[PDB]
């Protein structure tokens, strides 16, 4: 309930120090997997999705950590359909880490676009 | 060229300016053509030749797969009727066939002086050369898949003609 | 009188009018020369944006009667860009007359496609619709299909304003 | 390398010593001979020098003067002094061309350092700038012996 | 080139390249005072060319402005002359 | 006499070679400055860099506090900057005794200009190279920015910039002021005033800078203060709190 | 030299208006042109 | 140690000229169009206001300075030379006359005092001479309204209208023709805008003209609203709105 | 270009007068001297060149005192450095009388600064061709400063100048990092001695005699004193232990 959420939040403040913004420490998917999977557990996947999206607009242990997590949550939104389907649109316009402008390269980048575009055509 | 463009990175600033003037029109005329402003003309590299200017010129040629044409400016100075006209002409004709191409002019003061003191000894051969380059430029023939890059240490023995836009318009400095 | 009393702002006005008189009397030659003098005079002095563009309107008008639809195009282009930046602060007669002429020059030049582009554009046509604008569209189109019936139809409905 | 600094100590004599020790062919190439008033021919001469030097390797190309592969100024009289910019440039372009392999050496000698195009900033050109000082008591005494 | 004269040169080169209702001449008349017809044509042409290398298809009054300001100087020289500021 | 640049005397052309060269290469010392006006503050941002880890950057100073209330931002080198500082300081103090009142930006500017001019005519002195921007929040005019430049010319500003990103800074403020119909923004707290400055700074020079790479000097009514290193990061993080 | 210039400037006026002679008129206007140059700011 | 410079830096050339005065004059020709008119019912002086920057005040900027209360000056030349010179002129005018004869120096007498400053500076070494020319337009109640020219060397001559700067001669032609004495001050303001429109093209406003007149009184220019004791100033500088109002008045 | 190689009374376009360039050059052409700031003090050390046995120790020390608590050492030419200091002294005596307090290290930087800058506004006075490293402890903390010959000066954490400037900054930069600022004043003598040793490697045509002095608020009590005896002797040994050769 709160305690596990706190360990995500306090460990986020550890991770913000962690990240790489100059030549300091180091850019890890290990920390971000602890935050995003156990916050999905505390809450639900939709709730995770909105809070996470705001967090991504600041640091993120180099943005590939964030891009990987965004694909998992997205699959759950699609699975349920209705308003969560709408929520996929919202999220992708807000931040660019799966329509990424820091680098143009990735398979995850393309995949996440193809699913949004297919639902819009249909 | 005999040296790579990505491998000489850390010379980054110069690399990027050179890509954007050269690579993009050569691969894609279509974009410059749609806007209705011509593709770039002539580029100058100025500042030290000994910092690895020379490396950059070879390196740009390597990525385009352009034909690299290295010219000794003095060698363009034959003392016979028209041999000197003939070389400029050959160099250009071959550039068009073998386009894309870099035409690299090593220390431009001898084919593009200013005059010694306003006087003449041999500084009319320099003028004979120089009018031919200005003529090709001004001409009906247009630079866009043949690119000419001038190099000299100092810009203080380039002719005023060249320093005027439309015979050089892009001037890259080594920072 | 004017050129030795320093009534130099007046000089532009009279030169333009002197042209209009010449043009009607059938001295197409006299009009161009007079106009070139109004042009020398205009650039002697500071003056409004609108004046400058107005001589250029006459320049493009002589360039349809003395041929070179291309050169007519190019001034009318200059007048119209400037009126775009003035926006809706251009006076009514000026904006309307350049636009009537612009559409016409293209039809004679055989750039039929470009009358349809003016029509779609609204920074280069404004909000304006009138019979004139409808006639130019109708003739340029009557022109493309190779259709005489369509030409006669515009000629007649549109006639009072157009002709 | 480029040497400047006073001879009258056996600068020439040292150059030949190095030549003997390494087992280089000593080639005295006089900078005024290139500097030709005729077209290019001088450019070709610079290339021929490298060509023979590369065949004969080890080799020191010992350049009498520096006043005619240099002294080009930065003014608009650098126009006149073309022949000298071109002989030099080529010899450098050619050395860095082959910098990894040590076959040919270039040495220039003068009393004192002159205006030149940048070339002291690069390994494959004449990297090294060597000074001659004056003797001291130990040195005079050996020279006397 | 007097004021009516510069005005024409911006317009004529401006026809040839991308333009839109932003390509404000009023701005330009203040920015340029009496430079030769060679010089005005040279600059207007170069700025369309430079924008397109900065990977902009569009030309705006904004676009001409950012290209110009880069080319005109790289060192900082305080106002104009020593005669009047 | 002698010559026109071996001693300071007119050029062939009626120019002065020494004042024009004083304008140019005294702002290329890895310095770029801007000053903008608050509502009830005046903000200066100026670059200020240290190339060693062994150079204590506290002593490194290029915003000076002339009096308790007066600041002077120098663009140009520390040998020159201290000749102008000594003069400024002295003038400030003298003014305070004699005329009984605190020293306005404008009076200081005007006095220093006339003095530089005299040194410009001298044949055994130079004009100083420095460009001096004098700041406070006067109770006789509100927030003020007055800048002198080296020729004996000086003039008042409402917002100024120096270094060859002058055009960029100006245009962003001009468009902004034409829209809002004011040349001073309205906000009380100093904090929000520094955020306004940064917004226009970041866009215009196209970069952000570290705590020790900046130096920010704030003028308030009856105080001038420089922001500590943490205090300058707090502000850079605070806009990014918004993001 | 100016008296020779007056005739040649007068001639361009004659030539434009497609005359097969020059007139007195052209000459007055031509004198006015030279005087304008002498007065230079 | 210290200076030893006492050798004159202004010296004669083979022709009889003075190198420094010749140089200084080139600067003046290139300087800002300024004129002066005596309207006979006043004196109007106009000069170009300029801005350095749109974000720059031009309130501080000095193109028209009051030398003494009834007298203004304007110039073409070198701005920094002008500023210092105005100062020495103000100082001597105040100390040596304003309780000695009990009033301001007469215009001609003040032109001579300026003339002297410039001549000291031309004679003596350690310093180069002033590089400036002034138009001193004035009123004194013992000579009426006056216009003088002050040259760089300190030569002066009387004028009743003139212009100096760039584009002088033609500016004088328009002024010569339009005004020939006995003219309202207002009318001379109108003529002056017309002469300058023809002289300056590219952009023209009354927000780039700075206009002063000596040719009015208010109670506010006695400096008190009580019972007169003296006459007081007649210098009045107009604000930009008033000038636009006279630009609207044909 | 020209006129700026003979004068200082006019301004270079380079922003840097050719005569000023020549002044810096004579600084690098002297000996090494350095200065170390520490967590309570400053320690100064200099390499004194031994040429012949006709010279006498500790009478040709290049450390000269100003006031009571400022020790001043330099690189460049001897006459320039002594005249510069003699002026410091005179201002220092004046200071003490008038304000009844000792002259600051920041004040003294200014005093020197203004004498140098004065000679760089005039072609009729020739400036100084020494860089002087100085510092001490005062009422407002410990200070190390370096004065350069332009009339540029700042406070530093560490300083070197001279022939051996580079080697000295290297050896110093490692030791300062390791420590918080340079640890104790005791430690700093040992550290200093290592720095001089590395700096000697650019000489090698003369032998040297090591001379250190300190100003410390925890082991001298605010006075400038030489470091000699036991403390110097352990320092020679420490250098020769870690640095081999």
């Amino acid at each position: 309930a709160q305690n596990d959420c706190n360990s995500a939040l306090d460990q986020l403040l550890v991770l913000e120090k962690k990240t790489r913004q100059a030549s300091d420490l180091a850019s890890s998917k290990e920390v971000l997997a602890k935050i995003v999977d156990l916050l999905a557990s505390r809450n639900k996947w939709d709730d995770l999705n909105e809070q996470l999206t705001l967090l991504s607009k600041k640091h993120g242990q180099l943005k590939l950590s964030i891009q990987y997590m965004i694909q998992k949550v997205m699959e759950y939104l699609k699975s349920s359909k209705s308003l969560d389907l709408n929520t996929r649109i919202s999220v992708i316009e807000t931040i660019r880490v799966v329509t990424e402008n820091k680098i143009f390269v990735e398979v995850e980048r393309a995949r996440v676009t193809k699913d949004l575009v297919e639902i819009k055509k249909e | 060229g005999e040296i790579t463009f990505d491998g000489i990175g850390g010379l980054t600033e110069q690399i990027r300016e050179l890509r954007e003037v050269i690579e993009l029109p050569l691969k894609n005329p279509e974009i410059f053509q749609r806007v209705g402003i011509k593709p770039p003309k002539g580029v100058l590299l100025y500042g030290p030749p000994g910092t690895g200017k020379t490396l950059l010129a070879k390196a740009v040629a390597a990525t385009i797969g352009a034909n690299f044409i290295f010219s000794p400016a003095s060698g363009i100075v034959d003392k016979y009727i028209g041999e000197s006209a003939r070389i400029i002409r050959e160099m250009f004709a071959y550039a068009k066939e073998h386009e894309p191409c870099i035409i690299f002019m090593d220390e431009v003061d001898a084919i593009g002086g200013r005059r010694f003191s306003e006087g003449t000894s041999a500084d009319r051969e320099i003028q004979r050369t120089l009018m031919e380059l200005l003529t090709q430029m001004d001409g009906f023939d247009n630079l866009g898949q043949t690119k000419i890059i001038m190099a000299t240490n100092r810009p203080d023995t380039l002719d005023p003609a060249l320093l005027r836009p439309g015979r050089l318009d892009r001037k890259v400095e080594i920072p | 009188e004017f050129k030795k009393l320093d009534d130099k702002p007046s000089l532009v006005d009279v030169h333009l009018l002197e042209s209009k008189v010449y043009h009607k009397l059938r001295n197409l030659a006299k009009s161009k020369a007079s106009l070139t003098a109004a042009r020398t005079a205009a650039n002697s002095i500071y003056c409004p944006t609108q004046t400058v563009a107005e001589l250029d309107l006459m320049s493009g008008i002589l360039h349809c009667e003395d041929k070179d639809y291309k050169t007519a195009f190019s001034y009318f282009f200059e007048s119209f860009e400037s009126y775009h930046n003035l926006t809706t602060h251009n006076s009514y007669e000026k904006a309307c007359q350049v636009l009537k002429y612009m559409l016409l020059s293209k039809i004679m030049l055989n750039l039929i496609d470009d009358v349809k582009n003016i029509l779609n554009a609204k920074y280069t046509k404004e909000t304006y619709q009138s019979r004139g604008i409808d006639a130019m569209k109708a003739v340029a189109e009557a022109y493309n299909n190779r259709s005489l019936l369509d030409f006669n139809t515009a000629l007649k409905q549109y006639e009072k304003e157009l002709m | 390398a480029l040497m400047y600094g006073p001879p009258g100590t056996g600068k020439t004599l040292l150059a030949r010593a190095c030549a003997a020790q390494t087992n280089a062919t000593f080639l005295k190439l006089a900078a005024p001979q290139l500097v030709q008033m005729y077209i290019g021919e001088g450019a070709k001469l610079v290339r021929d020098a490298f060509a023979l030097a590369k065949e004969k390797a080890p080799t020191i190309i010992f350049i009498d003067e520096l006043d005619a592969i240099g002294t080009k100024r930065f003014d608009s009289e650098k126009s006149g002094d073309r022949e000298v910019q071109r002989t030099m440039l080529e010899l450098l372009n050619q050395l860095d061309g082959f910098s990894s392999d040590d076959r040919v050496k270039v040495l220039a000698a003068t009393n004192r350092v002159d205006v030149l195009d940048p070339a002291l900033l690069r390994s494959g050109r004449l990297d090294r700038k060597i000074e001659f000082p004056l003797p001291s008591e130990d040195s005079r005494a050996q020279i006397l012996q | 080139r007097d004021r009516r004269e510069r005005r024409l040169i911006f317009g004529t080169i401006a026809s040839k390249m991308s333009l839109a209702p932003e390509a404000d001449l009023d701005s330009l008349i203040i920015r340029n005072d009496s430079l030769s017809g060679a010089v005005i044509a040279a600059i207007m042409q170069e700025a369309g060319l430079r924008a397109v290398r900065k990977n902009r298809y569009v030309i705006l009054q904004s676009d001409l402005e950012e290209a110009y300001a880069t080319q005109v100087k790289t060192d900082n020289t305080v106002d104009k002359f020593d005669f009047y500021k | 006499a002698g010559y026109d640049r071996h001693i300071t005397i007119f050029s062939p052309e009626g120019r002065l070679y020494q004042v024009e060269y004083a304008f140019k290469a005294t702002n290329q010392t890895n310095i770029n400055s801007l000053a903008v006006r608050g509502k009830d503050c005046t903000v200066v941002i100026s670059q200020k860099k240290v190339p060693d880890k062994l150079l204590d950057p506290t002593t490194v100073s290029y915003i000076f506090c002339i009096s308790r209330t007066i600041g002077m931002v120098v663009n140009g080198p520390i040998p020159d900057a201290r000749n102008a500082a000594l003069r400024a300081k002295a003038e400030a103090a003298e003014f305070r005794y004699k005329y009984g009142y605190d020293m306005p930006c404008d009076v200081l500017a005007k006095r220093m200009a006339n003095l530089s001019q005299i040194y410009t005519q001298r044949a055994y002195m130079r004009p100083l190279g420095v460009i001096l921007t004098f700041v406070s929040v006067d109770e006789e005019l509100g927030p003020s920015i007055y800048k002198t430049d080296p020729a004996g010319y000086y003039v008042g500003y409402k917002a100024t910039a120096t270094g060859p990103k002058q055009q960029e800074i100006t245009t962003n403020l001009e468009n902004h002021f034409k829209k809002s119909k004011i040349d001073h923004i309205n906000e009380e707290s100093w904090e929000k005033v520094v955020e306004f400055a940064i917004t226009h700074m970041i866009d215009a020079l196209g970069t952000e800078f570290s705590k020790n790479d900046l130096e920010v000097g704030v003028a308030t009514k009856d105080k001038f203060f420089t922001l500590s290193a943490e205090n300058i990061e707090e502000r850079l993080v605070a806009i990014a709190e918004q993001d | 030299a100016d008296v020779k210039g007056v005739c040649t400037e007068a001639g361009m006026y004659a030539l434009r208006e497609r005359r097969i002679h020059v007139t007195q008129e052209d000459f007055e206007l031509a004198v006015g042109k030279v005087m304008n140059k002498n007065q230079e700011t | 140690m210290t200076d030893r410079y006492s050798f004159s830096l202004t010296t004669f050339s083979p022709s009889g000229k003075l190198g420094q005065i010749d140089y200084a004059l080139t600067a003046v020709k290139q300087g800002v169009t300024s004129l002066g008119i005596k309207a006979t019912n006043g004196v109007v002086i106009a000069t170009e206001k300029k801005s350095s920057s749109p974000l720059a005040m031009s309130e501080t900027l000095s193109k028209v300075s009051l030398l003494t209360p009834d007298i203004g000056a304007v110039y073409s030349g070198m701005g920094p030379d002008y500023r210092v010179l105005v100062d020495k002129s103000r100082k001597v005018a105040h100390t040596s006359y304003k309780r000695i004869y009990g009033e301001y120096p007469p215009t001609k007498l003040l032109v001579s005092e300026v003339a002297k400053i410039m001549q000291e500076a031309t004679q003596s070494g350690g310093v180069r001479p002033f590089g400036v020319s002034l138009l001193i337009a004035g009123h004194d109640e013992f000579n009426g309204f006056s216009l003088y020219q002050v040259d760089p060397s300190g030569s002066y001559f009387p004028w009743k209208a003139t212009a100096i700067g760039k584009g002088s001669v033609a500016a004088k032609t328009f002024l010569e023709k339009r005004w020939n004495d006995e003219l309202e001050l207002e009318d001379a303001i109108h003529i002056a805008l017309l002469t300058l429109k023809e002289s300056v093209e590219g952009e023209f406003n009354g927000d780039t003209i700075e206009l002063a007149i000596i040719g009015d009184e208010n109670p506010d220019l006695l400096g008190y609203t009580g019972i007169p004791t003296d006459k007081g100033p007649r210098f009045r500088k107009l604000t930009s709105q008033e000038i636009n109002d006279r630009l609207e008045a044909l | 270009g020209t006129g700026y190689d003979l004068s200082n009374s006019v301004f270079s376009p380079d922003g840097r007068n050719f005569q000023v360039e020549y002044a810096v050059k004579a600084v690098e052409n002297g000996t090494t001297s350095i200065g170390i700031k520490c967590n309570d003090g400053v320690v100064f050390a200099v390499e004194k060149l031994i040429t012949s046995k006709l010279l006498v120790p500790q009478k040709n020390v290049k450390i000269q005192v100003v006031d009571r608590h400022i020790g001043c050492v330099y690189s460049g030419l001897i006459p320039d450095g002594r005249h510069l200091v003699n002026r410091g002294r005179e201002e220092a005596a004046s200071f003490k009388k008038l304000y009844k307090t000792p002259i600051p290290i920041p004040a003294f930087a200014d005093r020197l600064g203004q004498y140098v800058q004065a000679h760089t506004l005039y072609n009729s006075v020739r400036p100084f061709g020494v860089s002087t490293i100085f510092g001490g402890v005062d009422k407002n903390g410990a200070h190390l400063y370096m004065l350069e010959p332009s009339g540029s000066y700042w406070g530093y954490k560490g300083a070197a100048t001279g022939k051996g400037r580079q080697s000295a900054k290297a050896e110093l930069e490692k030791l300062v990092d390791h420590h918080p600022e340079g640890l104790s004043a005791r430690e700093a003598v040992k550290q200093a001695a290592k720095i001089i040793y590395l700096a000697h490697e650019d000489n090698k045509e003369k032998d040297f005699e090591l001379e250190i002095s300190w100003c410390s608020l925890s082991e001298t009590n605010g006075l400038h004193k030489f470091v000699k005896g036991d403390l110097l002797q352990e320092a020679i040994d420490f250098a020769q232990k870690e640095i081999n050769g």
